[PDB]
RNA sequence: AAAUUUCUGCCCUAUCAACUUUCGACGGCUGGGUAUUGGCCAGCCGUGGUGACAACGGGUAAGGGUUAGGGCUCGGAGAAGGAGCCUGAGAAACGGCUACUACAUCCAAGGAAGGGCAGGCGCGCAAAUUACCCAAUCCCGACACGGG
RNA sequence: GUCUAAGUAUAAGCAAUUACAGCGAAACUGCGAAUGGCUCAUUAAAUCAGUUAUCGUUUAUUUGAUAGUACCUUACUAUGGAUAACCGUGGUAAUUCUAGAGCUAAUACAUGCAAAAUCCCGACUUCGGAAGGGAUGUAUUUAUUAGA
């Protein structure tokens, strides 16, 4: 019952219209995920050209990107911080796109310490901002989910830095 | 809310602002060009592609969220009258806040991919006129 | 080899300890061919990360099996993610004192080598091979992932890095 | 079919043998093209198809006691068995992951569930009997039965009139909302949208009993629990101030003792009109208790204890001894019991649904003779 | 209830009428592929031991191992189950069956004697029945006959005789065409194969360099127009 | 509920269907229950 | 105005007729009003 | 092949001037799914949108290209009834499964399978083959053959 | 329903002068059935038509091309299992009902180690052909850079 059409809606008139067709296959609506934590929990569908997408639900691991100075890590998920769009979200802790989430910092901090070496969270080149050194001695950053984990079974983003980084530091304190 | 950006352009970076063309003999405005607003929707801050149908009218609404609507009037031949009868249209763009925004002004508007029920279409020029409001009428 | 490896963990597990009995599904799943990486980190950064206090009763094993895993070259993919990336990551994720322990099983006739003497150089030792140039180059691989993923830490094993590293350089511009 | 304890053992006959479990197709590819020995004897199900392939939601069984209804994630769905005869009976799918449901017939012929879009869903066996979609965001659900409503707890605060927080009532011979129940959660941002904040802003858990009294008992994210009274329309009790957010609410079989539960793991047994708690138990760890309601030996009176850590634990009332615990392997969703006696069913987070049974309790069900056979058949072997 | 018993380590079976519900009785209460000893059955059983695999009641339902009624249950069955054979594809056809549990209300049952005992049954234990068909694959023939990396599988095969039409003529030999052989043709292939393949190769090295001088030479006369 | 079945037969002396009214049972589930009595007095003897 | 989010007090058709009231209840109702009188604040 | 999409063109009627917002009515921001764009759906707020150039409502009476001409060409819903699921590149096949409903078949009574058009009558009196082949043209398959 | 030199033949199938050879029932595999048409409440620019657009999408089949990806501490070495058909023991009253027991193949499902290899560079150069310098695919997702 569940698509995608426009036979049930009005028009820009404010008209609406019975125009009763069937529903048919190319208009298909498939039911969300809800991809929470948990361990991996992904489906596979073929789809049109049985073209194969999977459905993650349950989810532990993403790998998110230190892309400012080079290197991208799989780090674990630690749980949702905000949601721009539902609250509700936000309360059952899912993984969308562009979501902020906590993630660890053990191995970010280990590649830190192995190029550069300067210890981190505990010359002029290894440079630190300060919120991000704090989030460093936290342990656990702010990264943001950038896949679609229901449209490709996987949690891939990058780390929060500087402009976004206080934005939403801030829009956690509101 | 969410932080609004330029999708693909590296900002938080320690050592740019990407603005298209539409092309079609067309000039980007400095507003569109460094204008610190940004929306996906407008054609050379976002990334909708414009072309097929370009067209052109009068606003009559301009007091919408970035929605004019253009009164597109036409002489339809009636043949029982043998004569060319008025017809007004209402058509539907998404306004970039690049533009200076006129309410009865004879403004350009492209065709890009539709971006809502409603809208297809973006403004690519303005062209300020002292039009007065629903009681004229002029074939465009 | 897997299936030595895997006969071998179960006689691991035919040893009963407490310290081996929470985690023994970590080590079928590490094991597992279709899920190492992922159970890797099941282990590491995960809920069930390693108590420190039977940590010394289950560091040997899981060590041994880790080296097997890195060395196998069977489910390995070809250019730098076939293997590269495995040993990489694995040495991204282990810690320094299992460093140690780690090249403690990784160098098996160069774990007690000398390169300088009282004198300038030990040609007596230099005049001799104990291993193939196969297990060389994995050698020097190994050290390779060591220093890029260890960075400054390397102190405390030096004595033995440098010296095996430059037996190596110095066998290849003899045979040079 | 194992035992987790030694002195009073459980026997989880079905349920996930890993908690992290291969790819179900991998796991066929490697069966139709490997060599393998299992044992045959001891591994079997009792029913077909006891699994939802990702996940699954709430179980009911009926007041006839001869379904078995489960709401489960992947494709959402439920699943309805007759367990007379150890099978589907059938299987029916909906638009989103199913928050809760409940029956309200005494066979299945009538249910209604809270479905995570906003909505109330009905469902016949000749099909779906069509969905109210509620104003807000909700929790749990409770019933009416002497005068048929469905209420539902509500989260955020109200729009207009009073700033309380509400739970949402339809009466099943009038057809309309009623009146939301005014249910005070506290304050909220005045800079927000109309579904609430994040931090606060919810109505957790109704409880309510239908051969006694039948208070409408109701807990709210502050951790308090208040009171309505039918044919009154009001409210009648506000109590218990507590820290963690109220999970736990279950009348007890007398009418009279409650036993609730807030989410830092702290359950607390209180009487009706004593304020001091008759029993207070704080265990495990912080991770939060879901599920707990009482049960009896055919001589004695428990209850259960379900949290969400792998942890169900049941605990005497009159002595408040710990009877027994058990760790699930897997984090699971949904707790039941068999009103005969004797098997515990849980919906998990895991592919297969896992149930236990225990002897010491009560017998073998009345469509499951021979299990005190099988449970014979584990003696034997050890 | 009769009693289909098969010793098929001797490849052997036979149906037996079996009278004495009471010598029966132990045979109660067990689920299938269960241990059970053919000693209470009769004096030539002695020693002898058995596992039950199936079988059908009254009404000829048949028995599913693994479901732990007594009675007949209406189960649904897909395609990879035995007792179903499914009508078309992706088929799960709903069909009632027989539980585990050994009844009273049995026609038949069906075992296997896992162990012997040290009488010999006349016509179960006493008559072998050899495998119809050997292995094909020569790395299975020589793994049976533990062959060599030399021995001539091809020689050391097993033949089958017959005897054709034509009023008695020579008896014929067969031999069942051993897939999992190196022939010098299937090598040729693989010769033929990466021929192929360096061939491709040094193709698009040719058609590279070749590309790359026609440019250099268009870019030289495009600059010198400049 | 074995130390019941176990009066009402070993020592209050009565039938297998009084034994189903009264515990409330439908049929030989109590068999199976004194079978279970059965294995654990023979595993303490011995 | 929006979508569900306002409680439209509409009568449901199909919804109207779905259960009759069962009082499955074991007291006497003096008991239990009398309880609502003199609970914790009496 | 399939799938959206742009401008124009409907027939009549004001005893049809207000309508839409009554499954959002229009935006714009964010998420979900879809092969993709899309209020298509889920959170956020803004205000609409159409109409006396004829909205909206009513009525059912459901054409285009090939041009001396006529000719010739092209042209929604269901498979006993609702509900759910299953293959495939393409179906929500009506091909299947499951439940409910409703018939209704055999039976040794414990069980088990299943639901079409065509024809003749339709007063007791009446009127067109129960023909044959894939021979040609065309269509489908491991395929020169097989089936239509 | 579906067979060609070019899938799997031990039919204890026919026909003959040495794993196999020809004909070849059966079975597995792959293809097929997005149609031929039948019924009946209609569809009043929503279909439909012209006219665009996909820089917003999926595509078995067609033919065209199409893959540089070694080594990478085992020091050692052209591979697996099922099963069908088949042989037998039955059950029931029984339908595409099928149980037990014993076989065997894949273009069915499954894994898959020679000091070289291959690129880009090349100093010197007798067109010599080359010292020796660097480096090791693809599919998925995310971030960055280039895109002159």
């Amino acid at each position: 019952g569940i698509s995608r059409d426009s036979r049930h809606k009005r028009s820009h008139t404010g008209a609406k219209r019975a125009f009763y067709r069937k529903k048919r296959a190319f208009e298909l609506g498939r039911q969300p995920a809800n991809t929470r934590i948990g361990p991996k929990r992904i489906h596979i569908v073929r789809t049109r050209g049985g073209n194969h997408k999977y459905r993650a639900l349950r989810l532990d691991s993403g790998n998110f990107a230190w892309g400012s100075e080079g290197c991208t890590r799989k780090t674990r998920i630690i749980g949702v911080v905000y949601h721009p769009s539902n609250n509700e979200l936000v309360r059952t802790n899912t993984l969308t796109k562009s979501a902020v989430v906590q993630i660890d910092a053990a191995p970010f901090r280990q590649w830190y310490e192995a190029h550069y070496g300067q210890p981190l969270g505990r010359a002029a080149h290894g440079k630190v901002d300060p919120a991000l050194e704090k989030q460093f001695e936290a342990g656990r950053l702010y990264a943001i989910i950038s896949s679609r984990p229901g449209q490709s079974g996987r949690a891939d983003g990058y780390i929060l830095e500087g402009e976004e980084l206080a934005f939403y530091q801030r829009k956690l304190h509101k | 809310r969410a932080f609004l950006k330029q999708p693909h352009i590296f900002l938080n970076s320690k050592v740019r602002r990407w603005y298209k063309d539409v092309g079609l003999g067309f000039k980007t405005p400095k507003t569109a060009i460094e204008g610190h607003y940004i929306d996906k929707k407008c054609p050379f801050t976002g990334m909708v592609s414009i072309r097929g149908r370009i067209l052109t009218g009068r606003v009559v609404s301009t007091k919408m969220h970035r929605t004019i609507i253009i009164r597109r009037e036409y002489l339809h031949y009636i043949p029982k009258y043998n004569r060319y009868e008025k017809r007004h249209k209402n058509l539907a763009a998404h306004v970039s806040p690049a533009f200076r925004v006129e309410e009865g002004d004879m403004v350009v508007v492209g065709q890009c991919r539709p971006l809502s029920k409603t809208v297809r279409f973006n403004v690519l020029r303005v062209l300020p006129r002292t039009g007065k409001s629903v009681k004229k009428f002029q074939k465009f | 080899d897997i299936e030595l490896q895997k006969l071998a963990l179960k006689a691991i597990l035919t040893w009963k300890s407490e310290g081996i009995k929470p985690y023994q599904e970590h080590l079928e799943y590490l094991l597992d061919e279709a899920r190492f990486k992922n159970e890797l980190t099941v282990l590491f950064q995960g809920d069930n990360k390693i108590l420190p206090e039977h940590r010394s009763e289950v560091i040997p094993v899981l060590l041994h099996l880790l080296y097997g895993r890195a060395i196998s070259r069977k489910g390995a993919a070809s250019g730098r993610h076939g293997l590269h990336a495995t040993r990489l990551a694995i040495i991204r994720q282990l810690d320094v004192e299992d460093m140690g322990s780690f090249l403690d099983i990784g160098l098996g006739p160069l774990r007690a080598i000398r390169v300088v003497d009282e004198q300038g150089v030990r040609e007596s030792v230099f005049a001799h091979e104990p291993l193939p140039p196969r297990k060389q180059v994995g050698l020097l691989n190994m050290l390779e992932a060591v220093i890029n993923e260890l960075g400054t830490s390397v102190e405390p094993y030096m004595d033995a890095l440098v010296n095996s590293v430059l037996y190596c350089l110095v066998n290849a511009c003899r045979k040079l | 079919k194992l035992t987790n304890p030694g002195p009073v053992p459980v026997y989880t006959v079905a349920g996930p043998s890993t908690a992290r479990p291969l790819p179900d197709w991998l796991l066929r590819r490697r069966k139709r093209s490997a060599k393998y020995d299992p044992e045959n004897l001891n591994n079997f199900e009792l029913i077909q198809e006891f699994e939802f392939e990702e996940a699954s939601n709430c179980v009911r069984v009926s007041e006839d006691g001869n379904w078995i209804m489960s709401t489960g994630t992947y494709k959402p769905q439920f699943h309805v068995h007759n367990t007379r005869e150890l099978s589907l009976s059938f299987s029916r799918h909906t638009n989103s992951e199913n928050v809760t449901f409940l029956l309200l017939s005494q066979d299945y012929s009538k249910s209604v569930h809270l479905q995570c879009d906003r909505t109330l869903e009905f469902h016949t066996p000749m099909g779906c009997h069509y969905s109210i979609r509620i104003p807000r965001f909700g929790r749990d659900l409770a019933y009416l039965r002497q005068s048929c409503e469905v209420l539902v707890p509500a989260v955020g605060l109200s729009s207009d009139g009073s700033g309380y927080g509400e739970v949402f009532r339809l009466d099943l011979e009038r057809g309309q909302f009623l009146r939301p129940w005014q249910v005070d959660v506290g304050e909220d941002e005045p800079g927000s949208g109309l579904q609430g904040s994040i931090h606060a802003g919810a109505v957790n858990v109704a409880a309510v009993a239908e051969n006694t009294h039948g208070l409408c008992a109701f807990g709210t994210s502050i951790g308090t629990v208040e009171f309505y009274d039918p044919r009154s329309k009001s409210r009648v009790a506000v109590l218990g101030n507590q820290d963690g957010e109220i999970t736990a609410l279950d009348y007890s079989r007398d009418g009279l003792s409650l036993a609730l539960g807030t989410s830092t793991g702290q359950i607390r047994i209180f009487d009706l009109r004593n304020p001091r708690p008759l029993l207070k138990k704080d265990q495990g760890m912080g991770l939060p208790i879901k599920n707990l309601i009482h049960l009896t030996t055919p001589t004695e009176e428990r209850k259960l204890l379900s949290a969400d850590k792998r942890i169900i634990k049941i605990w005497d009332e009159q002595s408040g001894d710990l009877w027994t615990s058990v760790e699930p392997l897997v984090d699971l969703n949904f707790v039941t019991h068999v009103p005969d006696s004797g098997m515990i069913l849980t919906a998990n987070e895991g592919k297969q649904m896992h149930c236990f049974f225990i002897p010491n309790l009560g017998l073998a069900p009345r469509w499951c003779h021979f299990l005190d056979n099988l449970v014979h058949e584990m003696e034997s072997e050890k | 209830m009769k009693l289909n018993i098969s010793h098929p380590a001797n490849g052997s079976q036979k149906l037996i009428e079996v009278e004495d519900e009471r010598k029966l009785r132990h045979f109660y209460d067990k689920r299938m592929g269960a241990e059970v000893a053919g000693d209470p059955l009769g004096p030539e059983w002695k020693g002898y031991i058995l596992r039950i695999t199936g079988g059908n009641d009254k009404q000829g339902f048949p028995m599913k191992q693994g479901v732990i009624a007594p009675n007949r249950v209406r189960l649904l069955l897909s395609e990879g189950h035995s007792c179903y054979r499914p009508r078309r594809d992706g088929e799960r056809k709903r069909k009632s069956v027989r539980g585990c549990i050994v009844g009273p209300d049995l026609s038949v049952l069906a075992l296997s004697i896992v162990k012997q005992g040290e009488q010999d049954i006349p016509g179960l234990t006493d008559v072998v029945h050899p495998k119809r068909l050997g292995p094909k694959r020569a790395t299975k023939i020589r793994r049976f006959f533990s062959l060599s990396k030399d021995d001539d599988v091809r020689k050391y095969v097993i033949r089958r005789e017959v005897q054709p039409k034509g009023e008695g003529k020579k008896p014929y030999t067969k031999a069942p065409r051993i897939q999992r052989l190196v022939t010098p043709q299937r090598l040729q292939h693989k010769r033929h194969r990466i021929a192929l393949k360096r061939r491709q190769q040094e193709k698009v090295k040719e058609e590279a360099a070749e590309y790359a001088q026609i440019l250099a030479k268009r870019v030289a006369e495009a600059k010198a127009q400049k | 509920l074995q130390q019941a079945i176990l009066l009402a037969l070993g020592l209050q002396r009565k039938d297998i269907d009084t034994l189903a009214t009264e515990l409330n049972l439908p049929g030989s589930q109590v068999l199976a229950i004194f079978m279970k009595i059965m294995r654990k007095v023979t595993q303490h003897f011995g | 105005a929006s979508k569900g989010r306002k409680l439209r007090y509409t009568v449901h058709e199909k919804l109207q007729n779905f259960m009759a009231p069962e009082d499955r209840r074991s007291w006497e109702e003096h008991a239990i009003d009398r309880l609502f009188g003199t609970l914790f604040g009496q």
